[PDB]
DNA sequence: CCTGGAGAATCCCGGTGCCGAGGCCGCTCAATTGGTCGTAGACAGCTCTAGCACCGCTTAAACGCACGTACGCGCTGTCCCCCGCGTTTTAACCGCCAAGGGGATTACTCCCTAGTCTCCAGGCACGTGTCAGATATATACATCCTGTGCA
DNA sequence: ACAGGATGTATATATCTGACACGTGCCTGGAGACTAGGGAGTAATCCCCTTGGCGGTTAAAACGCGGGGGACAGCGCGTACGTGCGTTTAAGCGGTGCTAGAGCTGTCTACGACCAATTGAGCGGCCTCGGCACCGGGATTCTCCAGGG
């Protein structure tokens, strides 16, 4: 029903197979007059096709006033510059800035309107929600749809208000913990249609309803490349002073308003609750490693990774354990790059794509739970340490594919640090449950 | 050569914004972990309420200002302009704390 | 190593926060000296009213400190509080 | 569904109208009237009844309400209230 | 059958639930009887008392260019007035901040 | 004769006794306590309504007392009668 | 038959009338019930004030080289002990006087 | 009666003043004392007077007087 | 000529005055004052001894504690004699 | 400027008298013992609301620092006011008497309030929309401070 | 001493939004009608206690005067605080994730109200004596001139 090879208007864009037939099926969308979900997890990218269907719906029946595309402040000069390298005809204006500057970038560029993309982020939006309710939208562009997963939510609330002809969201983690995610996206992509909350009941007539209007195609089964990663769990068992404290904070002066929460990071490392936190400064010495088994289990598998390979990458689910670790690291007998949420973000792009290097010799890196986004895929990165894992399995499976981009042609390794009788092992069997709940739903 | 208030306009320019208005002038956080440290003596794995931590806030200020107002008035008695901690003991001791 | 704490908790209020009482009691000059007795003065009161507020909530066998115990306390301290029930 | 919660916000109101026909007023407003009301309220019952175990009567009546509200209230609002009392009371049993 | 019900406040002339106010009265624990006009006579007081708060505070909120009354109408109502004062001297009213008042010492001249 | 006056002199008297043996009281120190046992009483009865008032209970019970002194008296004063009033409702269970 | 009667006061070894204290309590208007235990603990708690406070006014009445207890005694032992002042701060006793103290500006040279 | 007042004389305003514990005494000192002294007794006799026209008599008693002290917060021991 | 200096005998009037316990003003004087002001409440009351005894010992342990707030606040104005000025500040800060 | 007397003021010891404290009786009224019953609260169960621990971003607020200026404080002289003491009135204090008012108790009656049942309507929870208040932004005005002849 | 320049504030106008005012539907408590009973009003009587008067006495107040010390105005100074400016930080708001704990329902039991008989505890009255007030007299200590230190 419509083009079949790359689009003509495309400037050096090397879009395949896989990317024409997502624009045909999103302008069909479009014809129909229906919304959509483009549910592409990795390895097929969404920043291509939404700037293709932009610059198509400006070179065909013209369309190029006011269009909307809401992205995470810590990718807004990427995704600038991926428009500008790759579709150049159409103009492009960016909110960002402290007052003043979103006042001398409304009056100089909004009311004159000379623009046909606005890119902002979810903070500035909210800000000047009341500046960009005057303009009529026609192609609302929304990534990580997830960001408004909640209703009750002001960003929500906000969407929602919005005028927007048509919408078109973007995310690779379409389901996280239950159907309500689900069934908050059709609705705010349909409110006419998905008004009520509403084996038969459930999973083959979600797949029915949700055929028409979805997208979900596998890089494996879409490229074949890419070879898979292969995921090991190590039981690690657990000091006895480790045990003692354990009982010690579970049976019952010091805070424990939460209970679960402060008898929980336990096992990671005692000595990361108050008490006996460490005291005196002395040096940096070996003081930390001795007292906790997963440290010394993780020191004790250091060399055979660091033989060969050796950009680990590791992955920690405390920041306390992830910035001390970053500044413990360097001492320990290795070189090392840091990320965490108090690292600037216009620094931090740069920085990190620049530490993207052939060669380092480094041996280490490390990146949060959440402070890594998507983007900036390390080709040496071999080896995955988890050294525990979060509730939610969405996270951890975008903290293991982060590195599993094209960029990526090696097998990558994937290690898991469990320990026994504690609620680390129902973090992880929730973990296992809520992402065999995702694949039934998005597979099946 | 730039413009300089004298030592004493602000001050009043001060008085009277804050004599106009009726919001609270303590921070609302650090209020809370004061709250919760002075709790925890009494009893420990206790839950506030989000409105006891307002009123306990409310009354802390009406308490400190009606105290600053006796305070400036044994200053000004003692025929001065700054106030003083003997002031301020001064003004405890005749109302009765 | 890098674990310390930051700063204990009577400090968290502020020499501003108590130059911005002072303005709203009348007060035109401070002294340097009035701060650390203004928040011993405020701990001292918050004792107090804390202690009854826990008083009554344990007697009502709840751990939720709740508005009503806090107007309670104060009811009986003498420094009756409107609006909050 | 929840409890109902007994205010005197609705016969505040209609004081409010009679007052000032065209005016409003705030939730924190209304919250603040009824606690002053319930306080009112209870001053003066306490007043009453320690008067009644005073004077070892076991009835609160209309002279000990009136004995409290000289009791309590500051001069000229306690000639007023007591003729506002007064005029009710002849009222509510004149013809009643 | 039964005739129909007027209820005491109307009969009384009154705008406040004579009703309600018997029923505090005998589950307040007060006393062990009450009278038939004394919930009838503590209404009235309580409704004039009312009425003069509310007065005050539409007429501060009047001079102040408003319509609805705030916490800090009520408060200013109720200072500068010394009845009421006197009557609340002990009580705090929530966001109704201090009246203005500034020594004569400060003030330069 | 003489209509009946009730007073608590006599059990005054007798913890005199007991705590300073060889020590009199005159007339007007046995009223000046007989006063500030019925002022103790009335406040620590009091509280308790309250409290039975606010928990919307309707009894009186040891746990009420109890909070009550707690409210009232400082500190040592709190501690010591607590602890003496539990040897005595202890003693009471026992002995019943 | 019965038996011989047991004061309540003497079951729960206690100077202080646990009958009149009962008595008193169901005759207050406090509550419409009372309990067992309360007027008992109640009695405990008096006769320890009591106690408190006679033993501070006679060690303070054998100081002065008296054996009979009077209101001056009985106002230095409140007005020295710091708790017992604490409950009695806004109480006025007859006969009593002041503690002797005199601000040492006053004292000369 | 009139000008009793008056009868607070010099001499027991200086006694009073020694107890409370002052040396020296202002001249315009015992005019103030009389005022003060006027308006507590005035709030306590109209207390006091209130509470004798509910009980429906025409004698002020002691306990009437300690009624109306301890509404006012000032409880007095020793007479009742 | 014996002349004591000017300010012992103040502080040996303060001191036996501190010790005794004994009301200091003029029995009959205070009960006349007591009567007229009585005049205004109410016409043709008559008096129990003991209330106006009791009202004069209220009177003197109000106006004592005064004095002692009002030195206090003599002191602090770098004073030895005090005022009405002081007597007034006394008043405001205790709440009138 | 530290000693030494002289003079009041105070305390300590002993003797004397008086009135209030402490012990002892009668009786009557309130506390004790036994038995019954019904309702308030204890205990168990369940739902859902809110509270606690933690992340990212923004930005107002806090923190630190330099300059100078009113202000607190020490000191000095003046003068007038308060105190100490002696003297004369004045009225409080105490003892005694006489009379009438009024507070206190006791008996009798009735009328007002508790308790019940029945029903119905006023009051409360819940939705929903629109107008009063909050805010931004651009004029006009008031106020403060400092420089220039003459004060 | 004014003129003028630089701040701050008050004011008018235009938008926007969310809290308030009103509606609706239902249900729990207030009103109507009645019956009993005991609390309180009302009358009468007693006695005590408050008031008025009067006389004698002596302590206390009123008055005058001399003199010292404390209040008060003035001056000088050094310094701690107020003002402004630049830099850092953590509060505030928006989300995530979790579960504990409050609040309402329902059943059962055991505990306190109620009543009747009995009795000893406490209260009013009465009497005696010894602890305390008062007085006197001697001893002790504190204060204030005079001057030689
Ligand atoms: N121009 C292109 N031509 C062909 N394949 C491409 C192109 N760009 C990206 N891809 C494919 O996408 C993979 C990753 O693309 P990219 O990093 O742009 O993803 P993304 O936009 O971050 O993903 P997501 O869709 O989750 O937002 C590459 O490894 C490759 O397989």
């Amino acid at each position: 029903t419509r083009f079949e090879d790359s689009p003509s208007y495309v400037k050096w864009g090397k879009l395949r197979d896989y990317q024409v037939r997502g624009l045909n099926w999103l302008i069909s969308l479009y014809e129909n007059g229906i919304n959509g979900i483009l549910a592409d997890e990795m390895g097929l990218g969404k920043t291509l096709q939404t700037i293709s269907l932009l610059g198509y719906m400006k070179h065909y029946r013209n369309i190029p006033g006011p269009h909307m595309v809401l992205v995470p402040k810590s990718t807004l000069h990427n995704w600038m510059s991926e428009f500008k390298r790759w579709v150049p005809t159409l103009r492009s204006v960016c909110l960002i800035g402290d007052k003043e500057q979103r006042a001398a970038f409304v009056r100089d560029v909004l009311l004159p309107g000379e623009w046909d993309v606005c890119v902002t982020s979810y903070e500035m939006l909210i800000k000047e929600k009341s500046v960009f309710k005057k303009f009529n939208w026609r192609y609302l562009v929304i990534d990580e749809a997830h960001r408004i997963k909640n209703e009750k939510s002001k960003l929500s609330e906000i969407v929602r208000e919005f005028k927007t002809t048509n919408r078109l969201l973007l995310t690779g983690t379409p389901l996280q913990n239950n159907l309500h995610e689900l069934w908050s996206l059709l609705n705010f992509l349909l409110p006419d249609v998905f008004n009520s909350a509403d084996d038969q009941k459930l999973v083959e007539r979600l797949h029915m309803v949700l055929r028409p209007f979805l997208l979900r195609r596998i890089k494996a089964d879409v490229e074949k490349s890419l070879p898979p990663k292969k995921e090991v769990k190590i039981y690690v068992g657990l000091s006895k002073m480790q045990r003692e404290w354990y009982t010690r904070i579970l049976m019952k002066k010091m805070r424990l308003l939460n209970i679960l929460m402060q008898l929980r990071k336990c096992c990671n490392h005692p000595y990361l609750f108050d008490g006996a936190e460490p005291g005196p400064p002395y040096t940096t010495d070996m003081h930390l490693v001795t007292n906790s088994g997963k440290m010394v289990v993780l020191d004790k598998l250091l060399p055979k990774l660091k033989e060969q390979g050796s950009r680990v990458l590791i992955f920690s689910q405390m920041t306390r354990v992830l910035d001390i670790l970053e500044d413990y690291c360097m001492w320990r007998n290795y070189e090392y790059c840091r990320l965490d949420g108090q690292t600037p973000h216009d620094e931090r792009q740069d920085s990190i794509n620049a530490y993207n290097e052939p060669n380092s010799t480094k041996f280490v890196f490390m990146l949060s739970t959440r402070a890594g986004g998507l983007g900036i895929n390390l080709a040496t990165a071999d080896v995955v340490i988890l050294y525990d894992s979060d509730w939610n399995p969405q996270v951890d499976l975008q903290a293991m594919d982060r590195a599993h981009r094209i960029g990526q042609t090696k097998t990558v390794r994937v290690f898991r640090f469990i320990t026994d009788n504690t609620v680390e092992e129902r973090i992880v069997e929730r973990a296992e449950m809520k992402l065999r709940l995702d694949s039934i739903v998005i597979q099946q | 050569k730039p413009h300089r208030y004298r030592p004493g306009t602000v001050a009043l320019r001060e008085i009277r914004r804050y004599q106009k208005s009726t919001e609270l002038l303590i921070r609302k956080l650090p209020f809370q972990r004061l709250v919760r440290e002075i709790a925890q003596d009494f009893k420990t794995d206790l839950r506030f309420q989000s409105s006891a931590v307002m009123a306990l806030q409310e009354a802390s200020e009406a308490y400190l200002v009606g105290l600053f107002e006796d305070t400036n008035l044994c200053a000004i008695h003692a025929k001065r302009v700054t106030i003083m901690p003997k002031d301020i003991q001064l003004a405890r001791r005749i109302r009765g704390e | 190593r890098h674990r310390k704490v930051l700063r204990d908790n009577i400090q968290g209020i502020t020499k501003p926060a108590i130059r911005r009482l002072a303005r709203r009691g009348g007060v035109k000059r401070i002294s340097g000296l009035i701060y650390e007795e203004t928040r011993g003065v405020l701990k001292v009161f918050l004792e107090n009213v804390i202690r009854d507020a826990v008083t009554y909530t344990e007697h009502a066998k709840r751990k939720t400190v709740t508005a009503m115990d806090v107007v309670y306390a104060l009811k009986r301290q003498g420094r009756t509080l409107y609006g909050f029930g | 569904r929840k409890t109902r919660k007994e205010s005197y916000a609705i016969y505040v109101y209609k004081v409010l109208k009679q007052v000032h026909p065209d005016t409003g007023i705030s939730s924190k407003a209304m919250s603040i009237m009824n606690s002053f009301v319930n306080d009112v309220f209870e001053r003066i019952a306490g007043e009453a009844s320690r008067l009644a175990h005073y004077n070892k009567r076991s009835t609160i009546t209309s002279r000990e309400i009136q004995t409290a509200v000289r009791l309590l209230l500051p001069g000229e609002l306690a000639k007023h209230a007591v003729s506002e009392g007064t005029k009710a009371v002849t009222k509510y049993t004149s013809a009643k | 059958t039964r005739a129909k019900a007027k209820t005491r406040s109307s009969r009384a002339g009154l705008q406040f639930p004579v009703g309600r106010v018997h029923r505090l009265l005998r589950k307040g624990n007060y006393a062990e009887r009450v009278g038939a006009g004394a919930p009838v006579y503590l209404a009235a007081v309580l409704e004039y008392l009312t009425a003069e708060i509310l007065e005050l505070a539409g007429n501060a909120a009047r001079d102040n260019k408003k319509t609805r009354i705030i916490p800090r109408h009520l408060q200013l109502a109720v200072r500068n007035d010394e009845e009421l004062n006197k009557l609340l001297g002990r009580v705090t009213i929530a966001q109704g901040g201090v009246l203005p008042n500034i020594q004569s010492v400060l003030l330069p001249k």
